[PDB]
């Protein structure tokens, strides 16, 4: 029964993330010179996906993308499925599900950049509209930062201090999703939600950034050759390659203080 | 097709064979000698070719250069990053008409010094009023306080040493961006490109400070599209609102001016402005028109559903646009929705007094008619009993 | 406030980062005495390599091109080969990678100016006999003629000609990226070419039957191109002489081939405007 | 057409024999058949296939060199990516007795293409017994265009007339995906530098609208002049729609751009109440249809092969030709002539049928189709006279 | 005739293969208008207002050479058609 | 993980020459008074594998045989098919996959020699007419 | 209108035909295809006279 420190666990948040979005999301109930306002909202949160997608996997010619595409066409044109808080929910649980699948790596760091950025905005009606449309713009950010934490988790770890970096730039949009919800007891479950999750995220990447390649700093007497450090550090000249890019300089002029990994004979 | 920078044992190789064969004639390479150093030497020279190659290449990629060479490379095409933005606010001050002003005025609210941003008049208005605009003298996010009592730092003859802030309402501070942040927001204009679409310049005016709301003009106003010998439409104007400062959201004229100057220019129809060359334009204000409204029944049903009626309807018509007509089927429909279809609700809409106010006439059917420049503010809202049940 | 700067959008305001030094070294940097005598540390270590390495010298020749200094008691070695190996990488460098990126951006191409321009599609509207008529009764580079007005092409001398073409570039590249068409953003799209629009009228205008607008230079110097990674560029001459390159005589006394692309950029944006109009005027050298 | 100026290969070599002569040999040249030429040689070989590797890598990052890969990964760096393939769409009347409930796997059939519904089918038919629902095509591609009103249901369900009726319009708007070479020249079309966009953005805008297959510029004979005899350059905006796939030769009544307009301008013109900019006015055209015959004569001594291309070269020809443009002999000659041979007897007549006149139709001396604005040539038959030639 | 108003690239290549072509003429045979005309549309377009035609130096007499009805050159036995000059004018208007 | 020294790559040369052959072979945009002589060239390119098959393999009776030299006929007979760059490179490589399995070891020697001869000539025509040659 | 095929073949007096040509993607306008076709196996039992 030993634990697991490979991989992240999403299902807990995503479910988390869910019943705070339903228990405010109406459209149904809102103030009727309200209700278009808040819709219109939602149809440019899903864009928001669909064009994340369509940038991902451009040249992809398999049939299944002719049917993702076709799926995301019908339900915009089509003007009563935001009305079911049901379908609301599908929908944008699932377009993220096809955005994260598009592609492995790096690729998926601007994509999911941009749509946190765009869902960095608050409401500005009053009273129960306002919790309708900022339910949407919460909901998105957490699951765009959840997938980017994942996506990070796919990478190879340059440097101990950028791979740190990496983390404090999630940890601090978790930390202002869970002031917001905890703001005036606005979700008590959702601030417990998110607090937990902070810190298995936290036991994961700083995992990765010290312990994924165990990078250690060395101490050379003056600056040499890519290849000779390769050679002496380790044994084989064939393994410059890895030291391209953690160091700056010219690959004759790697040094004084190289970062390669520990070894482990 | 695609060639790609080769491993190293699939690149020694390709030397070894090639030196043996053109120089030695087929021998062999025997380890050791001192063809073995030859060849070595040349494939290491081999080598760092490629990887000093890839390692320069990526640098011209903005999403992987460094951020000294992402600020160059971004300002050639007229990007640059955002320093520490400064707040702004207005106030009011009065004293005795005539007395000789100065273009150095300072405030001083709480802790924090303000300094004129427009152009002071050479001497007091006639009215003994006068609003300017102001802006903090460090800038930052902590200039953003809200307070409304202040006094002036210097004193100077004839004014008063008390001014007052617009509901002490004091918005722009912000910090200076960073690096990560800036390589976004500009691969992101990269795919980006302005049209001058109304959607566009309705926004833009809103980032003048203390603005909420932004509307085109209301149906009852007829609008002139060509000033000129032209053949189609060539201009356009909008209203704006002041909600959080002003009372009822209606600016004084002394400052819609300032907007129209900016956004369209000065002179206009050359492009001086942020608008396109030849369109012309124009930002309006309008003129408050008081009303009461009379609820009948409510006070039948549970005290909770009383004030969220009300709470409605004063929030539905403080953000109505001016010049539009306020008719009772909208008021109605907002009672019905939260008290149910079956209640026997009523709603009128009267002037205070029952008096006349320019710009204001009812029509048949019960509604509030109005002309261009006005806005119906609500003035008070009141329930009244003259029916039995229960 | 802030101070404004010229920006693709607009005014906006500017502002500086704080040095972080993890810049890798560019072409700059390398040097044939940098990297020459460095590869004599790649050869292995004993007693037969030992006075040899330690014994390296480098001396630049008349042009550059590091070589080996050899003493009266020079004993040859495979180091010596070492050493010429260095000189031959910096030598390719410079010769093979050096010039493919520096043509590979607008902002920096040299001897493929003429190629970039094919890329951008551009035609200029000054050199074909069947130009629009609203381009002025008679064009800067044409002269009357019998049967109608005719144009001389001009075959600008190289330095010039490189300079023009390069700055013809930059602005082109600014104005793909989209941009609103007003009088500050289109100032500094075509300001690469040192040429600046300011309106004749003075009042209200908006009104008035007709929008005048006139082209100023800003300086008398086009900005060159540089080779090499480091210095700066040199200023060519922005004008030609009629008398000095023997061209008929109607023609104006200068010819600034800078303005003339700068008008024919500047009438496209503005075609959909029905009353604009250009009055240009003769401009000479300070 | 090298971008890395290489220096004559004389110079080269003996630059390359000058360094080793200073630095191994001090100062010596070498002999002429030694280690030290052989090894020059050599060193002369690699620094041609420096030469290239950069030249190459210059190459594989231009848009107009890249490989078929790179293209779009930088075509993704300014927001531009290939078009994907489509479905067709459409309306269907269904009819049936009130009450019957329906299923979510419902599926039609027009003339063999298998069409399913594209929407959450209600959960039994409404009370009036008449139901209509949008499909989709079951595969892609343009397949799926076809002109029929009436079809046949292929899963039966009790109490629903197995009997189905489309709209008075019918499905269309599939189309198959986007190639390498056409995407690299619309990318190219982006990045060039082009006079008056807003007229072609508002071109390729247009070809959004459904059933839209083609959009045309105002034809050569649209042109016009003052008294003053100085050529008009309007400042609107027009140009032409065709919809092949939809409509007798793909000409469309007036009221169906009449919507076009308004979407795409605004009512009224001008106010950027459209999908256009503000302050911009223009007006979508349509065409009227002239008929014609044209004759192929000359072509029984070609070889059978040969005689059914040159027919259907020509009848492409003339479909695709564009509205208030001339159709002349010399086209349709030369587009037989490239395929038979330059020294074939050829030749190719037009004529009006019935030798009838007909508005904006005029014949010149030498037999051109002269054609006035908003009209378009429309082919009515292609015959092939018969002659006896070889036996 | 019009070229004028094509771009400066294709201009170049219509004067480049038309100079070819006659270059290679076999000697004693007829230079018509349509194989001239043919070379133009095949790059310029089909939709291209184009339009050429074949004058003598001076407008002179030269032995050997006459003009039929359609426009073209007519060249005798040991007579061969040899380009002078190749110019381009405009006397129409468009754009 | 061994590497292999007994058999040579030809797999990445024939793609290679693929690109180049499909880069300028295009009948259909040479000016018009040369596409017949281009056309006329990769007949007779053709032609020359004919002639070496049919020598090679002059003792066999197999029933492939028979369809091989049929294949040969009808694709030369036809004129079109060489007017596509996708047709007449898919002819050229297979034509020859037939020649090199017709006979194993020293038989080939001199039917490859006589191709390499005629292959040896350069095109006289102009412009991007000549790189179609 | 109606689509071809490539596999189709013909018989004549037990002897079977095959098409020996790239075949048209559908019938013509006029409805009438004229074809080449080669005996599917040779011999001289191949010629016919119907």
């Amino acid at each position: 029964l030993v634990g697991s420190l490979i991989a992240l666990a999403l299902s807990p948040i995503i479910t988390a993330t869910e019943e705070s979005f339903k228990r405010y999301y109406s459209p149904e109930n809102v103030r009727y010179y309200n209700s278009e306002t808040v819709i219109a909202t939602m149809a440019e949160a899903v864009q928001q996906v669909q064009t994340g997608y369509l940038a991902l996997s451009g040249n992809d010619t398999s049939q299944e993308k002719w049917t993702i595409v076709r799926d995301f066409r019908n339900v915009l044109i089509d003007e009563f499925t935001f009305f079911d808080p049901a379908n609301s929910w599908n929908v944008l649980r699932n377009g993220f599900s096809y955005l994260d699948s598009a592609a492995v790596g790096q690729d998926k760091f601007t994509i999911l950049r941009n749509i946190i950025n765009w869902s960095s905005s608050h409401s500005e009606l009053d009273g129960e509209s306002a919790d309708a449309q900022n339910a949407i713009f919460s909901a998105v950010r957490v699951l765009a930062t959840a997938y980017l934490s994942k996506a990070y988790m796919e990478t190879v770890a340059s440097t101990v201090n950028e791979g740190l970096a990496q983390y404090d730039q999630i940890a601090a949009i978790l930390e202002q999703e869970a002031q917001i919800a905890q703001e005036d007891c606005h979700d008590n479950e959702f601030f417990l939600s998110i607090r937990e999750f902070s810190v298995s995220v936290a036991r994961v990447m700083v995992n990765r950034a010290y312990n994924s390649p165990a990078l250690i700093v060395y101490s050379f007497p003056g600056t040499m050759h890519s290849l000779v450090v390769a050679w002496e550090i380790f044994g084989d000249a064939k393994r410059s390659r890895e030291l391209e890019g953690r160091n700056t300089g010219a690959p004759w002029a790697i040094g004084p203080k190289v970062i390669a990994e520990r070894v482990r004979a | 097709c695609t060639i790609q920078r080769p491993e190293p044992q699939a690149l020694r190789d390709k030397i070894a064979t090639r030196f043996s064969t053109n120089v030695l004639g087929g021998a062999e390479i025997i380890p050791e000698s001192n063809e073995f150093y030859v060849v070595t030497l040349e494939y290491a020279m081999q080598e760092e070719f490629f990887a000093f190659a890839e390692q320069m290449w990526r640098e011209q990629d903005p999403r992987y250069a460094c951020c000294e060479n992402l600020v160059k490379m971004a300002a050639r095409r007229g990007v640059y990053p955002k320093p520490a933005q400064f707040a702004q606010g207005y106030v009011r001050m009065t004293g005795v008409p005539g007395s000789a002003l100065n273009q150095n005025l300072r405030f001083q609210f709480e802790n924090q010094t303000y300094e004129a941003a427009s152009v002071v008049p050479d001497q007091l208005p006639a009215t003994g009023v006068l609003v300017l605009r102001v802006s903090a003298v460090t800038p930052g996010p902590s200039g953003n306080i809200r307070v409304t009592e202040g006094s002036l730092v210097t004193p100077v003859p004839g004014i008063s040493s008390a001014v007052t802030a617009y509901g002490g309402n004091f918005c722009g501070g912000d910090d200076a961006e960073e690096c990560e942040p800036f390589r976004t927001r500009y691969l992101q204009r990269l795919q980006y490109e302005p049209r001058l679409t109304v959607e566009w310049l309705k926004s833009k005016a809103m980032e003048w400070p203390c603005v909420t709301d932004v509307f085109d003009l209301g149906p009852n106003c007829c609008s002139v599209n060509a000033l000129g010998e032209v053949e189609c439409p060539n201009n356009i104007e909008f209203y704006v609102l002041f909600r959080d400062t002003f009372d009822c959201g209606l600016a004084p004229q002394c400052v819609v001016d300032e907007i129209t100057d900016w956004l369209f220019g000065s002179p206009q129809g050359l492009g001086q402005g942020e608008a396109e060359f030849g369109i012309c334009g124009k930002v309006r204000t309008a003129t408050a028109v008081n009303l009461d409204i009379y609820l009948n029944g409510l006070s039948c049903a549970t005290p909770a559903q009383a004030r969220v009626v009300e709470q409605r309807i004063t929030d539905f018509i403080n953000r109505h646009p001016p010049s539009t007509n306020l008719t009772v089927e909208q008021l109605r429909f907002i009672g019905l929705q939260v008290l149910g279809s079956s209640f026997a609700f009523d709603v009128a809409i009267r002037s205070p007094g029952d008096a006349s106010q320019s710009g204001l006439r009812f029509n048949a059917c019960g509604d509030a008619e109005i002309d261009c420049d006005y806005k119906a503010c609500l003035n008070s809202v009141q329930v009244i009993n003259n029916n039995v049940t229960t | 406030m802030n101070v404004l700067v010229p920006g693709i959008d607009g005014m906006v305001s500017a502002g500086k980062f704080e040095y972080s030094g993890c810049c890798p070294p560019d072409f700059a940097d390398m040097d044939e005495c940098t990297l020459a005598t460095s590869y004599v540390g790649l050869l292995p270590s004993g007693p037969l390599w030992d006075r040899a390495k330690y014994e390296a010298i480098t001396t630049i020749t008349a042009t550059g091109n590091c070589a080996a200094c050899w003493t009266e008691d020079h004993c040859p070695t495979l180091v010596d080969y070492a050493v010429n190996v260095g000189a031959r990488l910096a030598s390719v460098i410079d010769m093979t990678l050096w010039p493919a990126v520096r043509e590979s951006d607008p902002f920096t191409a040299v001897t493929s100016t003429a190629d970039w321009l094919e890329r951008f599609k551009w035609v200029n509207c000054f050199e074909t006999s069947c130009r629009s008529k609203a381009l002025g009764e008679i064009t800067p580079i044409e002269y009357m003629t019998e049967c109608g007005p005719v144009y001389v092409a001009i075959n600008y001398p190289p330095s010039i000609k490189q300079a023009f073409e390069s700055a013809l570039i930059k602005s082109l590249e600014r104005l793909s990226m989209g941009i609103i068409k007003n009088l500050a953003s289109i100032n500094f799209v075509i300001e690469p070419l040192k040429v600046r629009v300011v309106p004749l009228d003075t009042t209200n205008a908006c009104e008035n039957e007709t929008l005048c607008v006139t082209f100023e230079k800003t300086s008398d110097f086009f900005d060159g191109v540089n080779q090499n990674p480091c210095g700066i560029p040199s200023p060519v001459a922005a004008y030609i002489d009629r008398d000095v390159m023997q061209l008929p005589s109607e023609l104006p006394k200068y010819i600034w081939p800078g303005h003339m692309a700068a008008e024919c950029v500047v009438r496209s944006l503005l075609s959909h405007v029905s009353r604009f109009c250009v009055v240009r005027t003769d401009q000479t050298p300070d």
